[PDB]
Formats: structure tokens, sequence, C-alpha cells
């Protein structure tokens, strides 16, 4: 149910 | 100029604009499907730097506990940043409520920030550099980067 940022 | 001296001039301008915190040329607005956004309020020109991705600066230990407390709490938004750094997992957690933009920025894959790692004497910090002209009026996007069919499946606005 969360999602997160991620670094690409 | 050389690539070492303009290099070198854009590193100290960076720095400068970390420790200021200065937020210049943005503000808070209600954009349509998507709660608060921020706006810029002056054209950013192509490699700006735009505003730095400010929160609290954690390493995995206390991520993760951190994301097992917050998925109690649904009130509680997404606001973890992570990244690798030095063979280790970082994240800026800005859940927090602060007067920091960055943490305020929507999502696109074709937005008009990239989020670049700049380390200062050993210390990495997230910042948001403008990917093109950004016009006055217009919404500062981001690719959040969670592409997982977890997330999408929850988040359907991830998947563009
Ligand atoms: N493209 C997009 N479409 C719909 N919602 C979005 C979006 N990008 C970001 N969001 C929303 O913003 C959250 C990340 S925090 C970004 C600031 C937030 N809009 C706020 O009002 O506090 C997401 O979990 C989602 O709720």
């Amino acid at each position: 149910k969360r999602h997160r940022k991620v670094l690409r | 100029k050389s690539k070492a001296e303009l290099q070198s001039e854009e590193r100290k301008r960076i720095d400068e604009l970390i420790e200021s915190g200065k937020e210049e040329g943005m503000k808070i607005d209600l954009i349509d499907g998507k709660g608060r956004g921020v706006i810029a309020t002056k054209q950013f020109s192509r490699g700006d730097f735009v505003v730095e991705y400010h929160g609290d600066l954690i390493e995995i230990t206390d991520a993760k506990k951190r994301e097992a407390l917050y998925a109690q709490d649904p009130s509680t938004g997404c606001y973890m940043y992570y990244f690798q750094y030095l063979s280790k997992t970082y994240c800026v957690d800005a859940t927090r409520e602060t007067n920091r933009l960055g943490r305020l920025i929507n999502h696109s894959k074709c937005g008009n920030c990239q989020t670049k790692l700049h380390d200062i004497d050993g210390v990495p910090h997230l910042i948001l550099i403008a990917s093109r002209d950004i016009a006055a009026g217009e919404e500062l996007l981001f690719d959040y980067g969670d592409r997982s069919k977890a997330s999408i499946e929850a988040h359907p606005w991830l998947k563009h």
C-alpha cells in the first residue's frame, strides 16, 4: 500500500 | 574555461545552495488529482539547481524500522527516498512536515527535474536539477523511480 522513491 | 574549471564552479554554486537552504523561484499550489505540488514562479534554465530533497538522512536499519512503523498509520504518506552511496543504502526520509519544498514535488516519468547525488566531504545529498528549461507557472515533476508491480497496482499514476 506504500510506494518509495528510488534513485536511478 | 576548462571542463575542470566549469565543474569546480558548479560544485561551489551547488554547495552554497545546499548550505543556505534557499528555495527561491517556487511556490506550493494544489494540482488536480495530485494534492499539493510545487510550481515554478520564475523560469529555470536547463542544468540549474532547483531544490535539495531535504529530510532526515538515515541508514538502512533505521529506514527499515521507520517503514514498519509508517505502514501502520495510513495518514502517513510516502516520503522516503532511497539511494546507494559507498556500497550502503541510505534514505532521505522527508516524512515529517516541514517548510522545505522538495518533499512536495509530484511524479512523472516525463518530468522536468532529475535527481542527482551530490557529495559534500563524504556526506551525500539528493538534489533536483532542471532537465530542461522550466516555464514560469509550470509544475515541477521528477521520476519517483518506483516501478514495482506492488507499487503501481496501488498507485497507478506511477506508470506514467
Ligand atoms: N503524478 C501523480 N499523480 C497523482 N498523485 C501523485 C502524483 N505524484 C505524486 N502524487 C501524490 O503525492 C504523493 C507523494 S508526496 C508529494 C507531495 C504530495 N502531493 C502532497 O500533497 O503531500 C504520492 O504518494 C501521491 O499521493
